């Protein structure tokens, strides 16, 4: 393994970021329909 | 929580035996053990449970005494978007009625947390 | 349809954001050290490993939140005190999910979301007093001295840290979801 | 249970 | 009979107070707080109090 940690901060950004775009789909959704 | 609100006697002999019984099993849990200086999983257990029968134990003392002692914005308004005060007696006499399902689901979410971490990592 | 459908959806999110959160929480990997190292291992909260490296790099794992004696700094401390506020916050929503079926709905939402407020907060101070303990005797040891106080040197952010930092940001989108779901829904 | 159904509610 | 030679080694032991804090100290205060319990109750429930 070495020191590879960059495809950990790509995968936990990548579902993060998904998340975060999943709950503001939500609130838009939500406060102007 | 399921015993009436006049049986005074019988509930606060309820909380205050279940505080000894806490009290008696941290001692015996805790005497097969040498005398370390710091705190255990089963010390944390105990202390746990000890934390939710107490606050049963002031919940009815709480209830017990308010019943018979005594009586800019896109939203349109500020506080009421982000803060909250309509009176909130309004449902202190309901304490019990939800008590009864408050209690029993955060010890089921207290053991489910503490069992899942030291079970698997650790 | 609306509400039927997003309180539920919002609900199974927490029971996620929650998990995540204990996750982080009891995760030592947050603090590693790349191929410039003095030394070896990953760090964590309160639990530190310091690979030996002898022979098979083998890891003198050490500490635990249940002494603080064993950990470094009084800033990991407060940091773990902190995440253990904001956990303890959220579980209590979790909790309180049961008591939607008693007491009025909108004051219920109002309430997790000042409380998923106050979690957010704590895990934001405890985040940011996390650097501050960048300084110990071990930090310095096994990272190089280059490290200090909020000064990151030759260590490494693993996937915990950013984890905290998008929990952080989560919480404060559930807290004003929460919010718009109690104030608009009475209307 | 008793004293639950038939002295309280 | 004489004089005698010595040797002395000497160590100073502090011990830890962690061990009464959580068996001796913070039990019997959580019963003082839960014994002042008595005066928050009615002062008809004699039995409950007593
Ligand atoms: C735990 O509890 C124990 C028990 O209570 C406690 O022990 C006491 O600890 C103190 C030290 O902190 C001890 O006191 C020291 O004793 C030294 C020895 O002094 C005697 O011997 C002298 C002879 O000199 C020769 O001694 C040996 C060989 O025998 C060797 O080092 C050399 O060859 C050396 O030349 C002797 O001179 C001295 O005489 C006493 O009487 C004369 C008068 O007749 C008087 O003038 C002296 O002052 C003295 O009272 C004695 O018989 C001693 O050297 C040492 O001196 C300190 O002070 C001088 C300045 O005055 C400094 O220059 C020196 O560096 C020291 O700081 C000191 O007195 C004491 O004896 C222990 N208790 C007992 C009962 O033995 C522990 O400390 C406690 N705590 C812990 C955690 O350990
Ligand atoms: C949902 C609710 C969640 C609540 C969860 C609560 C979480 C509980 C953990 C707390 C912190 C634990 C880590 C820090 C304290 C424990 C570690 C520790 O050593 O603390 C000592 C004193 O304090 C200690 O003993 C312990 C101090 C903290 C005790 C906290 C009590 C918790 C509630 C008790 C319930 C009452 C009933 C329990 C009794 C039956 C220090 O001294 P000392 O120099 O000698 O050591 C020097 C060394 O060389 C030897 O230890
Ligand atoms: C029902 C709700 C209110 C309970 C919330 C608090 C619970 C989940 C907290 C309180 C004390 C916590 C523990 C404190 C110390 C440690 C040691 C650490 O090395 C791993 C995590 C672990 C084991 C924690 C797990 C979570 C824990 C049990």
């Amino acid at each position: 393994d070495s020191r590879d940690y960059s495809t950990e901060l790509s995968v936990t950004v990548a579902v993060g970021a998904s998340l975060l775009f999943l709950n503001i789909l939500a609130f838009a959704a939500l406060y102007y329909k | 929580f399921w015993i009436n609100k006049d049986a005074v006697p019988a509930r606060t002999s309820l909380g205050i035996t279940t505080v000894l019984t806490m009290t008696t099993l941290s001692t015996i849990a805790r005497k097969s053990l040498p005398k370390v200086s710091y705190v255990t999983a089963m010390d944390l257990f105990v202390s746990v449970c000890f934390i939710f029968v107490f606050s049963a134990l002031v919940e009815y003392g709480t209830l017990h005494y308010f019943v018979s002692n005594r009586k800019c914005l896109d939203g349109k308004d500020c506080a009421s978007f982000f803060c909250c005060f309509e009176d909130c007696h309004i449902r202190i006499a309901k304490m019990d009625s939800y008590a009864r399902i408050f209690f029993p689901t955060a010890f089921c979410l207290f053991n489910l947390v503490y069992w899942v971490s030291y079970l698997y990592l650790g | 349809r609306n509400s039927r459908a997003i309180g539920v959806l919002w609900a199974i999110f927490t029971i996620c954001f929650a998990i995540i959160n204990v996750v982080v929480f009891i995760q030592p990997y947050w603090v590693g050290d790349s191929v410039s190292t003095p030394k070896p291992g990953y760090f964590g909260l309160f639990h530190y490993c310091v690979g030996s490296g002898l022979a098979g790099r083998e890891l003198t794992c050490r500490g635990s939140f249940t002494d603080f004696s064993t950990i470094p700094s009084s800033a990991f401390k407060a940091a773990a005190f902190f995440v253990l506020l904001s956990m303890v916050l959220i579980l209590g929503c979790i909790t309180c999910f049961s008591l939607f079926f008693f007491c009025n709905t909108a004051t219920v939402y109002k309430i997790c979301a000042w409380m998923q407020l106050l979690a957010a907060l704590c895990l934001v101070l405890g985040c940011m007093i996390f650097p501050d303990g960048w300084d110990a005797e071990t930090i310095r040891d096994m990272c190089g001295a280059k490290t200090g106080k909020y000064s990151l040197g030759d260590c490494s952010v693993r996937w915990a840290y950013i984890l905290a930092i998008i929990g952080i940001l989560n919480a404060l989108i559930l807290s004003f979801l929460a919010f718009v779901l109690g104030n608009r829904q009475t209307d | 249970f008793v004293n639950y159904i038939f002295f309280g509610r | 009979t004489g004089a005698y030679p010595r040797l002395s080694l000497s160590f100073r032991l502090k011990r830890n107070i962690g061990y009464f804090i959580l068996q001796t100290y913070m039990p019997s205060i959580l019963i003082t707080i839960l014994s002042w319990v008595s005066f928050w109750i009615n002062y008809d429930a004699s039995a409950a109090r007593v």
